[PDB]
């Protein structure tokens, strides 16, 4: 059943990818801001900054050398103030890209490399491993997570009174379907019988509030009968 | 037509008293839809409310599991 | 911190206001306008986007039962108060202690603070009534003295310890919390981190208005007055020494806002990383969540920001 649920999820995956474009808008944002801020790098060259026409030959020719020398500073000072505002440009989106790119660098050495417990790191749910995918300018997860689906009540107790010593259990947690007690592990229903070889004693009953009544079965006994 | 808001002044679309998800954001709550037809402006909804029957003796316990696979660009 | 003010400024309106003749002139220099309201637009949006990212993370919307019965442990002062703008006593302690015409528009931010308390009172009450099984699929509703003796089986400490300390830890946490309302309360000088980001926005719009009425080597810092003495020619000179200056300034306050943004959305990061896996679970990322080992945190909004309260 995991293999196939793994296996229709990833196709999900291809489904979802190939038909709706929508998904790689990110890696389509740096794209196109950088392509924005190029083009208007260029069309800041055909302004005249105040100057008589933006073309440097016409200056130089329709002026006495004297005077198109301040026509062309004044061009000067324009263009330099346009580039020096793209650099700047330039150098704060390379920040967040490379906020990004430390992100990815630990989100792959975490996720991939090994398995973290840091909620919604790794895809929301619980996390069981993350294959990296390449892609233009970028990188793309597909965070095998872990979800839980179908669930009961089970009415629960925090500790049983066997023999006025109260029972916790070692790893897992006390149910009642209505019928009987079992402790089961938390995160899957698999209720087993009350033994001491799940449980552990500490102290008594006067001190646990809503400790319940119940028999912890043990093994030992058996044995010591057959 | 008009509707006025906390972000301006909506000319052209008509408030609706029902709140899905926002679709367009306007501003200050407020979040426009295209619903048949016309355009509806109306104070976005976060979420279906869900209680939970928490007592101090219940719980809940899975018992299926489903493995999905997210996909995280970057 | 989470957002800034979406403040929003209209290149030509400021620069060359009301004047047909300024705007042409100023249609010269190119782009540099458009780039400049793009920019803020951007810084706009990405506000929005913050908050969204820190606390819209909740699926439903939940809503805690109104049997009290936590084991002792009070919560009644971060849960919502239905007598009220439905905040609860620490969101409205938050809030209390945080305090032209030249195409400086404020746009509203998208999600109001009602919202936002709806928001991290329902991460609040899905916390305290399931854990992190919320945050990690559906809501399962467990008794909070089981979920506290999970978290502290998750500190290397049995369950035995909690199911016989309860009423002392139930004791010692609701005076944390009362100490948390005092501290609050009196010495104000707690949410410097929120009231100097608002004062770095205040201060750069400030100096962004008082370079309105600077000469920058003109005759006269009033467009008007330059334009009622002069000629087209003169004028033209003056005119172009006011906008070089005053564009100039835009620029500097536009490339400050940006870098700023760019902090806070650092920030922002920050905190939904720090939401995600605190409150929604419990880290054992050491000093991260707490100083101390972790047991839980419940978020607490504020006024552009959001106050977590680390229960090590
Ligand atoms: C579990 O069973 C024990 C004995 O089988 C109960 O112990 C007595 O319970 C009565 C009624 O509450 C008390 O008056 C006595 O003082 C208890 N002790 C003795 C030595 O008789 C115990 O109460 C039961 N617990 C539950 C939750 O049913
Ligand atoms: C867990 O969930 C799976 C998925 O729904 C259940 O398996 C399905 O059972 C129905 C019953 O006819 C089939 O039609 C589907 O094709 C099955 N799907 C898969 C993926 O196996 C399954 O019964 C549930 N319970 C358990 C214990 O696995
Ligand atoms: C949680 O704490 C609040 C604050 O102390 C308690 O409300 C106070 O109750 C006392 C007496 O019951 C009054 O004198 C105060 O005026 C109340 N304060 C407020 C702000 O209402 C509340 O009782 C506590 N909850 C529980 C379950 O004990
Ligand atoms: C463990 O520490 C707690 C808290 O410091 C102690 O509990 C307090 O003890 C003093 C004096 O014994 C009492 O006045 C208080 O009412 C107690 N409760 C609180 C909340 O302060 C406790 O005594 C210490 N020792 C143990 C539990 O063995
Ligand atoms: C049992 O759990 C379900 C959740 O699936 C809930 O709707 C129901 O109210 C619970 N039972 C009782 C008696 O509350
Ligand atoms: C738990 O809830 C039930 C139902 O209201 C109540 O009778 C009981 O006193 C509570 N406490 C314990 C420890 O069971
Ligand atoms: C919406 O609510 C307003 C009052 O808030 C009411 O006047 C109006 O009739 C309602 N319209 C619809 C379509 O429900």
């Amino acid at each position: 059943l995991i293999a196939n649920q793994f296996n229709s999820a990833i196709g999900k995956i291809q489904d979802s990818l190939s038909s709706t474009a929508s998904a790689l808008g990110k890696l389509q944002d740096v794209v196109n801001q950088n392509a924005q801020a190029l083009n208007t790098l260029v069309k800041q060259l055909s302004s005249n900054f105040g100057a008589i026409s933006s073309v440097l030959n016409d200056i130089l020719s329709r002026l006495d050398p004297p005077e198109a020398e301040v026509q062309i500073d004044r061009l000067i000072t324009g263009r330099l103030q346009s580039l020096q505002t793209y650099v700047t440009q330039q150098l704060i989106r390379a920040a967040e890209i490379r906020a990004s790119a430390n992100l990815a660098a630990t989100k792959m050495s975490e996720c991939v490399l090994g398995q973290s417990k840091r909620v919604d790191f790794c895809g929301k749910g619980y996390h069981l491993m993350s294959f990296p995918q390449s892609a233009p300018h970028g990188v793309v997860f597909l965070h095998v997570t872990y979800v839980p689906a179908q669930e009961k009540n089970f009415t629960t107790a925090p500790a049983i009174c066997h023999d006025g010593k109260a029972h916790f259990p070692r790893e897992g947690v006390f149910v009642s379907n209505g019928t009987h007690w079992f402790v089961t592990q938390r995160n899957f229903y698999e209720p087993q019988i009350i033994t001491t070889d799940n449980t552990f004693v500490s102290g008594n009953c006067d001190v646990v509030i809503g400790i319940v009544n119940n028999t912890v079965y043990d093994p030992l006994q058996p044995e010591l009968d057959s | 037509n008009v509707f006025q808001t906390r972000a301006g002044c909506l000319i052209g679309a008509e408030h609706v008293n029902n709140s899905y998800e926002c679709d367009i954001p306007i501003g200050a709550g407020i979040c426009a839809s295209y619903q048949t037809q016309s355009i509806i402006a109306y104070t976005m909804s976060l979420g279906a409310e869900n209680s939970v029957a928490y007592s101090n003796n219940s719980i809940a316990i899975p018992t299926n599991f489903t493995i999905s696979v997210t996909t995280e660009i970057l | 911190p989470v957002s800034m003010t979406k403040t929003s400024v209209d290149c030509t309106m400021y620069i060359c206001g009301d004047s047909t003749e300024c705007s042409n002139l100023l249609l010269q220099y190119g782009s540099f306008c458009t780039q400049l309201n793009r920019a803020l637009t951007g810084i706009a949006v990405e506000q929005d986007k913050n908050t969204q990212e820190v606390f819209a993370q909740v699926k439903q919307i939940y809503k805690t039962p109104p049997i009290k019965d936590f084991g002792g442990f009070n919560f009644s002062q971060i849960l919502p108060d239905p007598s009220k703008s439905k905040r609860s006593f620490i969101e409205d302690l938050l809030f209390n202690k945080v305090t032209k015409f030249n195409g400086l528009t404020v746009l509203p931010p998208l999600l109001t603070d009602e919202m936002i308390a709806q928001y991290t009172s329902a991460l609040l009450a899905g916390t305290i009534t399931s854990g992190w099984t919320f945050g990690a699929g559906a809501a399962l509703q467990i008794p909070f003295a089981m979920q506290m003796a999970y978290r502290f089986n998750g500190i290397g400490v049995t369950q035995n310890v909690l199911y016989e300390n309860q009423k002392l830890i139930a004791n010692q946490f609701n005076s944390a919390i009362g100490k948390i309302q005092d501290s609050l309360s009196s010495t104000a000088s707690a949410l410097g981190k929120l009231q100097d980001v608002v004062n770095q926005n205040a201060q750069a719009l400030n100096t962004l208005v008082k370079q309105l009425s600077s000469n920058f080597g003109a005759i006269s810092s009033v467009l008007n007055d330059i334009l009622s003495r002069l000629d087209p020619p003169e004028a033209e000179v003056q005119i172009d020494r006011l906008i070089t200056g005053r564009l100039q300034s835009l620029q500097t306050y536009v490339t400050q806002q940006l870098i700023r943004a760019a902090e806070i959305r650092a920030s922002a990061n920050l905190a939904a990383t720090k939401m995600s896996e605190c409150v929604l679970g419990q880290s054992k990322r050491v000093d991260f969540c707490g100083k101390g080992y972790h047991l839980m945190s419940f978020p607490q909004s504020a006024p552009h920001g959001v106050v977590f309260l680390h229960v090590t």
